[PDB]
C-alpha cells in the first residue's frame, strides 16, 4: 500500500528513551492530528496506544508519549523495557477519507549483551537431487539482535533471486534468534557448477563469515 | 474487555468469490465504524475499506476498490467483506477492527484474524527431503542437521524431530512464498559429534488438510 | 454520553444540593467559559432557589451563537437565550467522540421555522416547510423541505467544523430559601486561646473549652441568661463546647 | 469614532479595590502562575485592561 515512510530500525540499553517518526504527504499527516501508533508481538494481532498523536488510552503505559511537526509525527518511548522490543507502525487519516498505516519500524532494547550467529551450511539431499532438483539451505543459529543479512554464493560467485530467508522467533531461555537461507536450483545447473557457499553478516562480528562446501565431498 | 472474532478464512482458486466476516461482543457494534487489516507474514500492516456506523456510507482503497465489498449487521454485531477477482499475493491473515469512545476514526479493538489461501493447485501432498551433518556444519563439537520440506497445497505445514524427546536444541522457521505459489520452510537441530554415527536423527512434518504425515531420517555424510 | 441533539435541547433541574463550582472554573478541559453579571469563583459564594442545566451538540462556530444579543441558524430555531440572561455558559469540544467517519448523522438540527424562537422557547415540530409558492402543507417534493438538518461531523475537517458540547445553567430569583450553595470551609478548631470564631452564623470572640452541659439533639447554641452566647454545639464531631470573654 | 475609539480603556479587574484616590500603571496579566491559571507571563487568563 501506500504506506507512510518510518526509520529502519533503533536500539536503545533498558531506561533509554527512544523516539520514533511517521511522515508522509500533507494530506496524509499534516492535514490533521488524528495520528496514531501501533505495537505487535510475536503470535499476536496489533495493538493500539495512542491517539490524536499524544493521547494515551486505557491499558496503557505511561512511557508513551508523541508530538507533531509539520508533515511529520513521532512517538517517543521512554523508560526502555524488554517489552518494548517490536516492529512499530503509526497510522493517519487522508482527506481521501481513506486510512494509510506505516512501512513499520524495529525497536530493539539491549536486555543482553550481543550474540553472534553460529553459520551452517547444507548441501542438497541425495533423494531430491534424484528426483531432478537441487535446494541448498544455510543456517544461523542463536545470534542477538535480530537484524541479520546473507549472501549466497556458488564457485564463489554472488546469486540473487532463486533464495529466500526466513527467520525464527525469540528463543525462550538464550533470547536469541535464527535465521534460515534457502537456494534452489535445478539439476543441469547443479551440475554446472562445484562449489556452493553462504555468507553471513552480524552486528557483532568484524567482518562477513563465509562457509562454503564442495560437490567433490559433499 | 471488548472482543472481535474474525471467522471465514478459506482456500479457494485465484478470482473464485469468498467471504470474510468477524462477530463483535461487549459494546454496541452498532454505534462505531467498523475497518479491515490484512497482514503477510514477515511484513507489515496493510489497511482495508471502511463501512460506517449505519452502513449508509464506504470509503475503498483502489488496491481493493472494485474487488471487494464490505457490508454489516447492527443486529447481529458482525461485519463481512465479499471478495473477488483474488491473486495469489492476496493470501494473508485478516483483521477487523472499529472505533469506540476513544475515536470514531481509531482502529481500537482488534481480533485474532483469520487466515486466506489463494492458489491455482488442488489438494496434493509435501515432500521432504534431509540435510545431513557433515564437516562442513560440524564446529567445536556440534553439528547441525536439517531438513526442507517442497511445496503442497493447500497451506500450512508444520515439522517436528525425533529431538523433541532427545531434548537438543531446534529451530524452525515461517514458510516463505515460492515461485509455484505455495510456501516452504527449513526444519533444523543442533547434535553433538558423538551422536554422529550413533544415535538416528528423524524429522516428521504434518499436513493437516490432506491427513498426511511424512517422516524423513537423517545420517551423516562423509564429507 | 447521551448528549441531546440540540434541536431538542434537554433541560436538568438541580436543587437542594451543595453546588461545587471549584472544580469547574479550575478544569481545564472547557474550552470555554462565560458568565454574564456572575463571576465564576462568586458562584461557589452564592446561594440559589433553583437551577436550570440545559444541553446540546453544535460545532465551533455555532458555539459563538450562544450568547445574549446573538442570533443565528442556532441561537434563533434550536434554542434560544434572553439578553437579560443572568447565566454561565459552558462548552468543550467532543471532536472524537462526536464526529463519525462518514459524518454523525445520528446528531439533528433545526433547518427552518415559521418564526424565530421565543427566549427558552422549544420546538420539535417536524413539518415539511414551504421553501416557494406551493403550499405543501406537509408533503415532500420541490420546494418542499424536511425542517431539519442531520450533522456531518466528519472527521477530515477543521476545527470550526468539529463537533461540541455545550451546558448552559441559570438560577432563579429569591422568591424562596435558597437550597444550593457553594461548600463551606471546615477549619481545624482551638481551645484555651482567645480566637475569632463562625460556627455557622453565630459569629463572636472568646476562649473555647468543652464543657458538662448537656444539649438536647437538636439543639445548636446555648444561651445565657442575659440573652448572651454561652455554649456552642461543633458541628463536625457534636462535642459541646463552652464560651468565655476573653480576657 | 467611527468602529470604536480604542484610546480609553478601563480596569476590568484587580485583586482588591483602590484606595481612595489611588492610582495605578500596573498593567501586568492577572495569571498566578499556580495550579488554578498558566504559569505567569502567560496570556491564559485573559488581560487586565
Ligand atoms: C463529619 O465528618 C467527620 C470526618 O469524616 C466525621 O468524623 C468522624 O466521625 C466518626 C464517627 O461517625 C469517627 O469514628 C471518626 O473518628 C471521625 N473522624 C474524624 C476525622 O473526625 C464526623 O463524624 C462527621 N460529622 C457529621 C455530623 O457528619
Amino acid at each position: 500500500q501506500s504506506a507512510l515512510t518510518q526509520p529502519a530500525s533503533v536500539s536503545g540499553s533498558p531506561g533509554q528513551s527512544i523516539t520514533i517518526s511517521c511522515t508522509g504527504t500533507s494530506s496524509d499527516v499534516g492535514g490533521y492530528n488524528y495520528v496514531s501508533w501501533y505495537q505487535q508481538h510475536p503470535g499476536k494481532a496489533p495493538k493500539l496506544m495512542i491517539y490524536d498523536v499524544s493521547k494515551r488510552p486505557s491499558g496503557v503505559s505511561n512511557r508513551f508519549s508523541g508530538s507533531k511537526s509539520g508533515n511529520t509525527a513521532s512517538l517517543t518511548i521512554s523508560g526502555l523495557q524488554s517489552e518494548d522490543e517490536a516492529d512499530y507502525y503509526c497510522n493517519s487519516l487522508t482527506s481521501i477519507s481513506t486510512w494509510v498505516f506505516g512501512g513499520g519500524t524495529k525497536l530493539t532494547v539491549l536486555g543482553r549483551t550481543v550474540a553472534a550467529p553460529s553459520v551452517f551450511i547444507f548441501p542438497p539431499s541425495d533423494e531430491q537431487l534424484k528426483s531432478g532438483t537441487a535446494s541448498v539451505v544455510c543456517l544461523l543459529n542463536n545470534f542477538y539482535p535480530r537484524e541479520a543479512k546473507v549472501q549466497w554464493k556458488v564457485d564463489n560467485a554472488l546469486q540473487s533471486g532463486n533464495s529466500q530467508e526466513s527467520v525464527t522467533e525469540q528463543d525462550s531461555k538464550d533470547s536469541t534468534y535464527s535465521l534460515s537461507s534457502t537456494l534452489t536450483l535445478s539439476k543441469a545447473d547443479y551440475e554446472k557448477h562445484k562449489v556452493y557457499a553462504c555468507e553471513v553478516t552480524h552486528q557483532g562480528l568484524s567482518s562477513p563469515v563465509t562457509k562454503s562446501f564442495n560437490r567433490g565431498e559433499c | 474487555q471488548v472482543q472481535l472474532v474474525e471467522s471465514g478464512g478459506g482456500v479457494v482458486q485465484p478470482g473464485r468469490s469468498l467471504r470474510l466476516s468477524c462477530a463483535a461482543s461487549g459494546f454496541t457494534f452498532s454505534n462505531y465504524a467498523m475497518y479491515w487489516v490484512r497482514q503477510a507474514p514477515g511484513k507489515g500492516l496493510e489497511w482495508v475499506a471502511v463501512i460506517s456506523y449505519d452502513g449508509s456510507n464506504k470509503y475503498y482503497a483502489d488496491s481493493v476498490k472494485g474487488r471487494f465489498t464490505i457490508s454489516r449487521d447492527n443486529s447481529k454485531n458482525t461485519l463481512y467483506l465479499q471478495m473477488n477477482s483474488l491473486r495469489t499475493e492476496d493470501t494473508a491473515v485478516y483483521y477487523c477492527a472499529s472505533g469506540s469512545d476513544y475515536g470514531d476514526y481509531l482502529l481500537v479493538y482488534w481480533g485474532q484474524g483469520t487466515l486466506v489461501t489463494v492458489s491455482s493447485a488442488s489438494t496434493k501432498g509435501p515432500s521432504v527431503f534431509p540435510l545431513a551433518p557433515s564437516s562442513k556444519s560440524t564446529s567445536g563439537g556440534t553439528a547441525a542437521l536439517g531438513c526442507l520440506v517442497k511445496d503442497y497445497f493447500p497451506e500450512p505445514v508444520t515439522v517436528s524431530w525425533n529431538s523433541g524427546a532427545l531434548t537438543s536444541g531446534v529451530h524452525t522457521f515461517p514458510a516463505v512464498l515460492q515461485s509455484s505459489g505455495l510456501y516452504s520452510l527449513s526444519s533444523v537441530v543442533t547434535v553433538p559429534s558423538s551422536s554422529l554415527g550413533t544415535q538416528t536423527y528423524i524429522c516428521n512434518v504434518n499436513h493437516k488438510p490432506s491427513n498426511t504425515k511424512v517422516d524423513k531420517k537423517v545420517e551423516p555424510k562423509s564429507c | 454520553t447521551r448528549f441531546a441533539s440540540v434541536y431538542a435541547w434537554n433541560r436538568k433541574r438541580i436543587s437542594n444540593c451543595v453546588a461545587d463550582y471549584s472544580v469547574l472554573y479550575n478544569s481545564a478541559s472547557f474550552s470555554t467559559f462565560k458568565c454574564y453579571g456572575v463571576s465564576p469563583t462568586k458562584l461557589n459564594d452564592l446561594c440559589f432557589t433553583n437551577v436550570y442545566a440545559d444541553s446540546f451538540v453544535i460545532r465551533g462556530d455555532e458555539v459563538r451563537q450562544i450568547a445574549p444579543g446573538q442570533t443565528g441558524k442556532i441561537a434563533d430555531y434550536n434554542y434560544k437565550l434572553p439578553d437579560d440572561f443572568t447565566g454561565c455558559v459552558i462548552a468543550w469540544n467532543s471532536n472524537n467522540l462526536d464526529s463519525k467517519v462518514g459524518g454523525n448523522y445520528n446528531y439533528l438540527y433545526r433547518l427552518f421555522r415559521k418564526s424565530n424562537l421565543k427566549p427558552f422557547e422549544r420546538d420539535i415540530s417536524t413539518e415539511i416547510y414551504q421553501a416557494g409558492s406551493t403550499p405543501c402543507n406537509g408533503v415532500e417534493g420541490f420546494n418542499c423541505y424536511f425542517p431539519l438538518q442531520s450533522y456531518g461531523f466528519q472527521p477530515t475537517y477543521g476545527v470550526g467544523y468539529q463537533p461540541y458540547r455545550v451546558v448552559v445553567l441559570s438560577f432563579e430569583l429569591l422568591h424562596a430559601p435558597a437550597t444550593v450553595c457553594g461548600p463551606k470551609k471546615s477549619t481545624n478548631l482551638v481551645k484555651n486561646k482567645c480566637v475569632n470564631f463562625n460556627f455557622n452564623g453565630l459569629t463572636g470572640t472568646g476562649v473555647l473549652t468543652e464543657s458538662n452541659k448537656k444539649f438536647l439533639p437538636f439543639q445548636q447554641f446555648g444561651r445565657d441568661i442575659d440573652d448572651t452566647t454561652d455554649a456552642v454545639r461543633d458541628p463536625q464531631t457534636l462535642e459541646i463546647l463552652d464560651i468565655t470573654p476573653c480576657s
